[PDB]
């Protein structure tokens, strides 16, 4: 799931089934592009390097769910969080609990960059226009391409953005590239559309 | 420092056996429990198993008949083999040191005593794609600087399979200003990605992107010039 919070405020993240027996919950944090790292073990013990902003709910009151609380949240805390539940009355869990994405609303509008094909690609008889989109929130954009004024019906590949940054690539032949006056990348974000153009 | 580094083939065909290695430094393998963990794209981690030199070893039941874990004391490494793979086995695979703890109460609560494990040091992970599609090495092209006193500058890594590709700038001596985008999986079934750096426009330093595609044993250094 998702949890959003403002910087300085408190985040709470719920993970796993309601408790049955005595509990030991382990929490992991996963930053974008990184391995999970241990944040809490044995319900509320922290390993080296983890500050007391991070706390876990006791393995305690029967029929309740484990919660990780992060107080005084900073942008560095933005990550996916997973628990691994040990419950004295249940079989060993071999899958971690379903993750929760923590969003820190530091706060939005995209930076767009548009590159023409390289001389080197052109020398290989290929051409790709590269439209780079970054530093935007929330993570919804649509990208459209224009050849002169005409909509492009083919050769466009665009990433689903992630933690946001996104990419769009227009594949063309070298003569298609040289033919038109220009090509444009149009990025539509939160009611507005930002355009950049490129030409031979 | 305890330091784990996984390695593997990047690409495995369906029905083949996946073989991974975890190279360990900063501790001896006999002195730790070891886990393998995998995480499919967009999903949570799944614990594969834990192994110890004592024989105190156990495997995820869902993988029981297909998985083997080993320790090599002579080479200080941990190994995994997973047979009969399919697309469901595609994931990033991680090696981790695994510590053990016990919840201990009064003897009146003996039935509720239990042991738990936590993974305190993880490797960087190795990417495993199970696919019938063949490996393809990338084509790397420079994204030349042209235009706040600052310009952007990058490298296009085009049409490779499978993931992943690593891109660095100046062999690692440029990590600031750097944005390496996540790859796009194209309709061709190949991936492409780009990496960009932001630099002051004034003819000092040289900018080289270093691209490595381990699954195809491809390494490319690309100079990027105006």
């Amino acid at each position: 799931t998702f949890v959003s919070v403002a910087p300085g405020q408190t985040a709470r993240i719920t993970c796993g089934e309601e408790s049955l027996g005595s509990r030991s919950v382990i929490w992991y944090q996963q930053r974008p592009g990184q391995a999970p790292s241990l944040i809490i073990y044995n319900n509320n013990d922290r390993p080296s390097g983890i500050p007391d902003r991070f706390s876990g709910s006791p393995g305690s009151t029967f029929g309740t769910t484990a919660t990780l609380t992060i107080t005084s949240v900073e942008a560095g805390d933005e990550a996916d969080y997973y628990c691994h539940i040990w419950d004295s009355r249940r079989p060993t869990n071999w899958v971690f609990g379903e993750g929760t994405t923590l969003i820190v609303l530091s706060q939005a509008a995209p930076s767009v960059t548009l590159f023409p094909p390289s001389s080197e690609e052109l020398q290989a008889n290929k051409a790709t226009l590269v439209c780079l989109i970054s530093d935007f929130y929330p993570g919804a954009v649509t990208v459209a391409w224009k050849a002169d004024s005409s909509p492009v019906k083919a050769g466009v590949e665009t990433t689903t953005p992630s933690k946001y940054a996104a990419s769009s690539y227009l594949s063309l032949t070298p003569e298609q590239w040289k033919s038109h006056k220009s090509y444009s990348c149009q990025v539509t974000h939160e009611g507005s559309t930002v355009e950049k153009t490129v030409a031979p | 420092q305890v330091h784990l580094q996984e390695s593997g083939p990047g690409l495995v065909k369906p029905s083949e056996t996946l073989s991974l290695t975890c190279n360990v430094s900063g501790t001896l393998v006999r002195d730790n429990y070891w886990s393998w963990i995998r995480q499919p794209l967009g999903k949570q981690p799944e614990w594969i198993g834990y192994v110890h030199d004592s024989g105190d070893t156990n495997y995820n039941p869902s993988l029981k008949s297909r998985v083997h874990l080993s320790l090599d004391k002579s080479k200080n490494l941990v190994s995994l083999r997973l047979t009969g793979v399919t697309a469901a086995d595609s994931a990033i695979y991680y090696c981790a040191t695994t510590k053990h703890g016990r919840r201990i109460y009064g003897v009146v609560a003996f039935k509720e005593w239990f042991t738990y494990f936590y993974m305190d040091v993880w490797g960087k992970g190795t990417s495993v794609t199970v696919s019938s599609a063949s490996t393809k090495g990338p084509s790397v092209f420079p994204l030349a600087p042209s235009s706040g006193g600052t310009a952007a500058l990058g490298c296009l890594v085009k049409d490779y399979f499978p993931e992943p590709v690593t891109v660095s700038w100046n062999s690692g001596a440029l990590t600031s200003g750097v944005h390496t985008f996540p790859a796009v999986l194209q309709s061709s079934g190949l991936y492409s990605l780009s990496s960009v750096v932001t630099v002051p426009s004034s003819g000092t330093q040289t900018y080289i992107c270093n691209v490595n595609h381990k699954p195809s044993n491809t390494k490319v250094d690309k100079r990027v010039e105006p």
